């Protein structure tokens, strides 16, 4: 299973992470101290 | 009732008002101080609600203004005609007008 | 024959553009009658044409292999006429406007609101000041050497 | 001098626009402007449109400072009238704001004291190269 | 003794942040007063970008030319 | 005629006038000695 | 908020104070100039930074400076 | 006096002058029926807890993503079948 390693890889990177990343990020940027 | 309402004479004709420029206001009516007096002599040109502040003179300027743009669309006209009169095939174009 | 460049009264890529301006030409000359004036023009351009052709042989242009005057403006002799002897008659003609325009302000600097003779060239003044700038290569000359040329603030 | 104590005074006559409190109010200050009118009449009201300020004391809550001082400059240049506006935070403390004084900022009154003042020409500021790695910046020595 | 220029003695400027920095101007009057800073009321020929031709400079932000 | 040779002596008719001239004087020039590319003349 | 630090060229014209529409500036006495009075600035926090007061101060460069800076609500000319 | 003639400045009454108001806030009784409620309420309170939500559906979606697109036969999306034609040559040869 290598020529099925992209369709796991693209949607983890280019679909989850950027919703992981614009969430944790958007919680950084309305956080208070 | 609605009567002619004119009167005589309002303005003299003359070249004096050729010769200042940007007369037709308070601050262009002085000189050039700097480059900047050109702009808006041109931009103010024809600002007649800031040049005079009443109805009546604003009117008659944009009346004799109208005035003006006629002459010129009757010369672009004349123009037109002539250049097809003198500098046109109009005679050929109306003996074939699908391939002239 | 400097910069592998033939003359081009030797081209044959030169007289072959000139016969494909004239063919072009005269193929838009057949349709009009041969004493009609649109004939008459055409074939006016044509000697326009066939004697630029000649001057541009004569007069030592040189033409590559897409046939075409080049101009070699590095200052061989031969063709100084390409490029340094129009040169020098621009920078009179161009030392002349400026010469001329800087005399002017120099002229009306000294006015209470020298301004409006900008605006408002005079033009007695402007014509006294026109050909000051006729012979001005030694006015610009002398006024370098008299320090009258640079202003010292 | 003592401030003007924002009594409930009574509003303009005008038929609602958008252009009032929208956020700003509820959760920050929003602003007040009071003015005495001899007469009634029309004007043209910062929010946009046109209201009908009364007679006597007129009342009206503004968004920010700068739609309550246009429309006193308006109003002291056009009408004549003598106004006065506060700040209201939404849990209360009214801040009396424009004149501070009791006479308009453009006369020198004294008691008013130097803040934000350089006693040097605006030129002979130091370079960040002074101020480098320290909070103050080049117009604050 | 009248303090500074003359009324209408020529000057010029040696002010780094004026319009007319290194240019001559005429002076207009000065202060007499020993608690104005600026002075000396100068007048220059050419407008500034606020298409003003005036300001008030220092005794030291200015130098009587000698032209 | 006074003030009118004021009005002609302003910059834009003035550089119209010029540039009337002037343009006058290339484009006959280019009909006596048209298509140049040289000065042979020396 | 902003920063509108005022300097000793001011000639006490009054136009910078009469320019602003947020009350920033203030005629103040003092002993500077032939009008006698310079122009204050308490209410810095209240700048907008239009730079109105210094589109009006009739010095050779200003004398009036307003400096950009931390941006509020009341700096950023905000009704909501 | 907020409720006087042409008086919406009442000091106290800040909610009223400000615009505090719900325009459309109803503070009237649950309509559904309790039982329903009950149910929702009983069946929809693990999804309650937000920071265990977040990772919930971050984990979830991320692992239902990375799956569905895995087993994904050559008949959903073209990209798994392959090129199902003979590779054409380039220019110039094939460079
Ligand atoms: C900055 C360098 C770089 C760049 C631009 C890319 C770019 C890419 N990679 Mg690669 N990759 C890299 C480094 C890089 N990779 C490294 C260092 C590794 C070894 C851990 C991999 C292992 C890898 C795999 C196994 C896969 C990709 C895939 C991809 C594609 C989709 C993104 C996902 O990847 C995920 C990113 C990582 C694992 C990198 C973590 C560091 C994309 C063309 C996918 C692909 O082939 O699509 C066609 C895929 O399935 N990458
Ligand atoms: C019935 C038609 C009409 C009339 C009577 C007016 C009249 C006026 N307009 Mg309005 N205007 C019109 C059409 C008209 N405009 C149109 C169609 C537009 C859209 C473009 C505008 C946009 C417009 C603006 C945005 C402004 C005005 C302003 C003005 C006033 C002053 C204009 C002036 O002094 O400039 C005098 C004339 C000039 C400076 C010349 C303009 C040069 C043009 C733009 C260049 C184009 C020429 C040509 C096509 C390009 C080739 C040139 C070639 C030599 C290379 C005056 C009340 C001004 C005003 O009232 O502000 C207070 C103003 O700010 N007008
Ligand atoms: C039935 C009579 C009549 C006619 C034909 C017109 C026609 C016109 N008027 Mg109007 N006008 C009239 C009565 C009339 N007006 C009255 C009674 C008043 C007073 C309330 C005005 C007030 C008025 C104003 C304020 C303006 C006009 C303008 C115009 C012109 C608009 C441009 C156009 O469409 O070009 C089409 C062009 C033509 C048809 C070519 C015109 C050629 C003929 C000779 C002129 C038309 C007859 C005219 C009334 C003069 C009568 C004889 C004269 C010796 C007394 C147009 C020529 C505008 C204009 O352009 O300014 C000049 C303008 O600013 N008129
Ligand atoms: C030769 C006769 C003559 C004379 C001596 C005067 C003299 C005067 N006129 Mg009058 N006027 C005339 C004819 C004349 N006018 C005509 C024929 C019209 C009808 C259009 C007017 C309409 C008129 C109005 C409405 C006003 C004046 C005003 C004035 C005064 C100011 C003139 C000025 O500074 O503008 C000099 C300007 C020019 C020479 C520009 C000429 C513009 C022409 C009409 C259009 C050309 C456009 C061109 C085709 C397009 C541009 C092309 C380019 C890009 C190549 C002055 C007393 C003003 C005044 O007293 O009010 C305070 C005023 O408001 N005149
Ligand atoms: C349709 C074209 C048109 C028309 C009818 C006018 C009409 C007018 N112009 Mg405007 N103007 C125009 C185009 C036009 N302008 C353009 C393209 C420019 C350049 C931006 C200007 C710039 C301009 C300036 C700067 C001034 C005028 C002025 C005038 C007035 C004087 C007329 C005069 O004395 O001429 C009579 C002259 C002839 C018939 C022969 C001219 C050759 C009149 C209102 C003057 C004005 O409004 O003063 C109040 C003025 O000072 N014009
Ligand atoms: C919109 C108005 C307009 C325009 C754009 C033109 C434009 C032109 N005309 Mg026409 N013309 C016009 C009105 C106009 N004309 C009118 C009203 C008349 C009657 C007096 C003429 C009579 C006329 C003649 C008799 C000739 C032209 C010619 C020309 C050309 C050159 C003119 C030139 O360089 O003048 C020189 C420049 C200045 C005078 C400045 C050009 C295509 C010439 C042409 O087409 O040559 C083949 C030509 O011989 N025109
Ligand atoms: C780019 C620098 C440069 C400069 C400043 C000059 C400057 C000059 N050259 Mg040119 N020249 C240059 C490069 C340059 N040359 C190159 C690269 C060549 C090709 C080898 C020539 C070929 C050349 C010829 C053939 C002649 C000059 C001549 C001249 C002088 C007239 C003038 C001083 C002429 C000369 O010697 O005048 C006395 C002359 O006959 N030059
Ligand atoms: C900046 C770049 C550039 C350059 C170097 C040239 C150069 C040239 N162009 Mg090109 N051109 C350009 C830009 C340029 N052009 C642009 C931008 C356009 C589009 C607008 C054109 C469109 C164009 C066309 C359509 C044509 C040219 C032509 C020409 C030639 C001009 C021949 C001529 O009439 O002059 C002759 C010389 C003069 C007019 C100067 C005379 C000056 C006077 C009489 C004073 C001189 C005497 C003085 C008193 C000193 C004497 C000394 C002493 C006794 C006192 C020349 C090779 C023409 C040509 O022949 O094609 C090659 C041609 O037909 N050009
Ligand atoms: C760069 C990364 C990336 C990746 C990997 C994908 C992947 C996909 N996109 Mg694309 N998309 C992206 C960026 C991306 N998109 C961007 C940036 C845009 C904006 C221009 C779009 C706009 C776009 C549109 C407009 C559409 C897609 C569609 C699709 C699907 C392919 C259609 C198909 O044949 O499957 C068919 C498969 C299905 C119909 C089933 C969908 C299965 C879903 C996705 C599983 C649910 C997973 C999870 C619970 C939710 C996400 C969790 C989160 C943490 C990521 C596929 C899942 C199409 C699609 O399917 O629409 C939903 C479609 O219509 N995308
Ligand atoms: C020869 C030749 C060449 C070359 C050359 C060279 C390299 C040169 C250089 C030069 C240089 C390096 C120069 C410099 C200069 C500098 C200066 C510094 C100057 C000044 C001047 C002035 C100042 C003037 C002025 C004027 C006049 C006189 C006129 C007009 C007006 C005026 C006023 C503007 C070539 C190869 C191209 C080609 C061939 C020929
Ligand atoms: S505008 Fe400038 S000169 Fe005038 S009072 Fe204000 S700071 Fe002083």
């Amino acid at each position: 299973t290598f020529n099925n390693l992209p369709s796991i890889f693209v949607p983890l990177v280019g679909l989850v992470f950027p919703a992981i990343a614009m969430a944790s990020l958007f919680l950084h940027i309305q956080k208070n101290k | 009732e609605v009567k002619i309402l004119v009167d005589r004479d309002p303005i003299k004709t003359s070249f004096e008002e050729w010769a200042k420029p940007g007369h037709f206001s308070r601050t262009i009516a002085k000189g050039p101080d700097t480059t900047t007096w050109i702009w808006n002599l041109h931009a103010d040109a024809h600002d007649f609600d800031s040049h005079t502040s009443d109805l009546e003179e604003i009117s008659r300027k944009v009346f004799s203004a109208h005035f003006g743009q006629l002459s010129i669309i009757f010369l672009w006209l004349s123009g037109m005609y002539f250049h097809g009169a003198r500098f046109s095939n109009y005679e050929a174009w109306l003996s074939d007008p699908t391939h002239i | 024959d400097i910069s592998g460049l033939t003359p081009c009264k030797d081209s044959k890529q030169f007289a072959k553009r000139e016969k494909q301006q004239i063919k072009k030409l005269e193929s838009s000359l057949k349709l009009y009658a041969p004493e009609s004036a649109p004939a008459l023009a055409l074939n006016a351009q044509i000697e326009k044409t066939k004697r630029r052709f000649d001057n541009y042989g004569k007069y030592g242009l040189l033409c590559g292999s897409d046939g075409l005057p080049h101009l070699i403006v590095n200052g061989d002799q031969r063709h100084w006429g390409e490029f340094i002897t129009p040169g020098i008659l621009f920078l009179y003609i161009a030392g002349w406007i400026g010469w001329v325009g800087r005399s002017y302000l120099i002229a009306i600097s000294g006015e209470k609101k020298p301004a409006m003779k900008e605006i408002i060239i005079d033009v007695p003044l402007a014509s006294r000041i026109i050909f000051r700038g006729f012979i001005w290569p030694v006015a610009a000359y002398r006024e370098f050497l008299n320090g009258d040329l640079i202003a010292k603030d | 001098t003592p401030p003007q104590l924002d009594p409930n005074t009574p509003s303009p006559i005008f038929a609602g626009s958008t252009g009032g409190l929208l956020r700003k109010a509820q959760v920050e200050e929003f602003y007040v402007i009071t003015w005495n009118s001899p007469k009634e009449q029309i004007f043209e009201m910062p929010t946009g449109g046109a209201a009908i300020m009364r007679e006597g004391p007129n009342l009206l809550k503004l968004a920010r400072k700068e739609q309550c001082l246009a429309l006193g400059t308006r109003l002291r240049s056009k009408y004549k009238i003598t106004y006065q506006f506060y700040r209201v935070f939404p849990n209360g403390e009214v801040q009396y704001l424009h004149p501070k004084d009791g006479v308009y900022p453009e006369k020198a009154n004294p008691g008013r004291e130097g803040v934000g003042l350089n006693m040097r020409s605006i030129g002979k500021n130091v370079s960040p190269i002074e101020v480098k790695f320290t909070g103050k910046q080049s117009y604050d020595l | 003794p009248p303090i500074g220029p003359k009324r209408g003695s020529k000057v010029k400027i040696l002010r780094r942040e004026s319009y007319w920095f290194k240019n001559v101007g005429s002076v207009v009057a000065v202060d007499q007063d020993p608690k104005t800073r600026y002075p000396v009321v100068v007048r220059f020929a050419k407008v500034n970008y606020a298409n003003i031709s005036t300001n008030n400079y220092a005794l030291d932000e200015v130098e009587e030319v000698a032209a | 005629m006074r003030d009118l040779k004021t009005y002609l002596s302003v910059a834009p008719v003035l550089s119209t006038l010029w540039f009337g001239s002037l343009a006058g004087l290339l484009i006959e020039i280019n009909r006596l000695f048209p298509d140049a590319l040289t000065f042979p003349f020396f | 908020s902003h920063s509108v630090k005022i300097y000793d060229t001011c000639i006490g014209c009054t136009q910078c104070v009469r320019a602003c529409p947020t009350d920033v500036l203030e005629m103040i006495p003092w002993d500077g100039c032939k009008a006698k009075q310079i122009a204050s600035a308490p209410r810095t926090e209240d700048c907008v930074g239009c730079k109105r007061c210094e589109s009006a101060c009739p010095t050779d460069f200003l004398s009036v400076r307003v400096y950009l800076w931390h941006e509020t609500t009341r700096s950023m000319g905000l009704a909501y | 006096k907020y409720g006087d003639k042409s008086v919406y400045f009442d000091l106290e009454d800040l909610g009223n002058t400000t615009g505090q108001w719900d325009v459309y806030g109803s503070d009237a009784p649950s309509p559904y029926n309790p039982l329903q409620s009950k149910f929702f309420e009983t069946f929809a309170a693990p999804f309650t807890k937000r920071g265990l939500l977040l990772k919930f559906l971050i984990l979830g979606g991320g692992s239902l993503l990375t799956y569905v697109s895995a087993n994904s036969t050559g008949d959903v999306l073209p990209i798994k079948r392959g090129p199902q034609e003979p590779p054409k040559l380039g220019p110039r040869g094939k460079l």
